[PDB]
């Protein structure tokens, strides 16, 4: 079937590379650095 | 006889000493450390900290979730099949 035989190629292509530069700054300004403030906060802690 | 004795004037050993640095620290540092936090999320009725409180806790590391999530998607490309054909 055309769904699982696509031809779509472009209309695939404009979500793929949407999708990767999505999860590139969301992951960058937001999870990541949450995950070294989790880390940091700890440290802290260690310090005093 | 002498009444000339050291601890009359003490003025230097009342104040001097390294643990105040810590002493200090730990008062403004930790208040505010609250004992509970400010009761962190894991419950709620927003649709999905219902998930969590079933599957996400911090206490659960059991295969229970992970069985849960695929066995929806195996209905879904199946169901998608009569779907679409």
């Amino acid at each position: 079937m055309p769904q699982l035989v696509p031809f779509y190629f472009m209309n695939q292509l404009t979500y793929g590379f949407l999708l990767m530069i999505t999860l590139l700054i969301l992951f960058s300004q937001f999870f990541l650095p949450m995950i070294l403030r989790l880390y940091v906060s700890r440290l802290f802690i260690s310090k005093l | 006889v002498s009444t000339l004795i050291p601890p009359k004037v003490v003025s230097s050993k009342n104040i001097g000493s390294a643990p105040n640095a810590k002493r200090i620290a730990n008062v403004v540092h930790f208040y505010k450390s609250l004992p509970q936090g400010p009761a962190p999320a894991i419950k709620a009725n927003t649709r999905l900290a219902r998930y969590k409180a079933k599957y996400f806790d911090g206490d659960n590391a059991s295969g229970k979730p992970l069985w849960h999530f695929a066995l929806g998607i195996i209905a879904f490309g199946y169901s998608m099949e009569y779907y679409f054909h």
